[PDB]
């Protein structure tokens, strides 16, 4: 049985992480990072937020530098040895892509943009990317198999799927900048180096802006003001009718 | 539309007077009993 630890989204509870991972239990732990595809625009901001939180957590652990470099060597050896600590990025509510086509006029270029961003981030952290949909039950068994493989060392056989928009799967080591360059061919307006935020926009949700506080004047200032007061006492039609007048 | 945060006092956990200390003791105590049983 594999221990499961779900941290609340607020940083106020991030200090609970010390009770989820310890020095003895760090190598046995597999890290899962969730990305919400119903809110794609915050995905990388959230990912650098939580990854940075994990880096800060590992900093407070005070692992010996030799042991830390040993862990890095083990992880990288697992990395380059791939043929056709661990970090796995899981995308949730990818079926909301169907919403993005109808509500925000997205297209294959935008989806290529976000997934190329996600694969470059996975390269940065050496992670495996996967797309899921609990609503549609997509890639759940593929997930479970990969999780068991990477934790218990079980076998794995599924290949990398990078053609379908909402079912992408990339095991660790598969991705590379040359392999990521295929999506940049589909780009016709944006570039790989363009900023996330300028192209993909965070919608300005029409929150109820509470009205200005209307305040009654104080009695003294009001009476002073009253004392001061008391003591001192069509075209388009014309265009058409000009058009039919010139001729 | 009213979100879950607006509907209920989910954020009240962050308004404890002694910070998150009391929440840690709750989680720690669960860790202590499990450590002994294990």
């Amino acid at each position: 049985r594999c221990n499961v630890w779900i941290l609340d989204g607020d940083l106020y509870h991030k200090g609970l992480l010390k009770f989820a991972v310890s020095a003895e239990s760090l190598p046995e732990t597999l890290v899962i990072f969730v990305a919400d595809m119903s809110r794609p625009w915050t995905v990388m901001e959230s990912l650098q937020k939580w990854a940075s939180v994990l880096r800060e957590h590992i900093d407070k652990m005070k692992i010996p530098p030799e042991k830390m470099r040993e862990l890095e060597r083990k992880f990288v050896k697992d990395f380059q040895d791939y043929m056709e600590i661990p970090v796995l990025v899981v995308c949730t509510k990818c079926d909301a892509v169907s919403v993005l086509e109808k509500e925000h006029d997205y297209r294959d270029e935008h989806l290529d943009f976000i997934q190329s961003h996600l694969r470059r981030f996975c390269l940065q952290y050496g992670a495996a990317l996967i797309y899921t949909s609990v609503k549609e039950e997509k890639n759940l068994d593929l997930l479970y198999k990969y999780i068991v493989h990477k934790t218990y060392g079980f076998h794995f056989t599924t290949p990398a799927l990078v053609v379908e928009k909402d079912a992408v799967f990339i095991p660790a080591g598969w991705d590379n900048e040359k392999k990521i360059a295929i999506l940049h061919e589909n780009f016709t307006t944006v570039k790989p180096e363009d900023a996330y935020e300028d192209f993909i926009v965070k919608p300005p949700v029409r929150k109820l802006v509470h009205d200005k506080e209307l305040a009654a004047e104080d009695e003294q200032v009001f009476l002073m003001k009253q004392q001061s007061l008391l003591a001192k006492q069509e075209g388009v039609l014309a265009s058409f009718f000009n058009s039919l007048l010139s001729k | 539309e009213l979100t879950e945060e607006e509907k209920f006092y989910r954020n009240a956990l962050t308004r404890m007077p002694d910070g998150p200390v009391a929440l840690e003791e709750s989680y720690s105590a669960v860790m202590g009993i499990v450590s002994e049983v294990e």
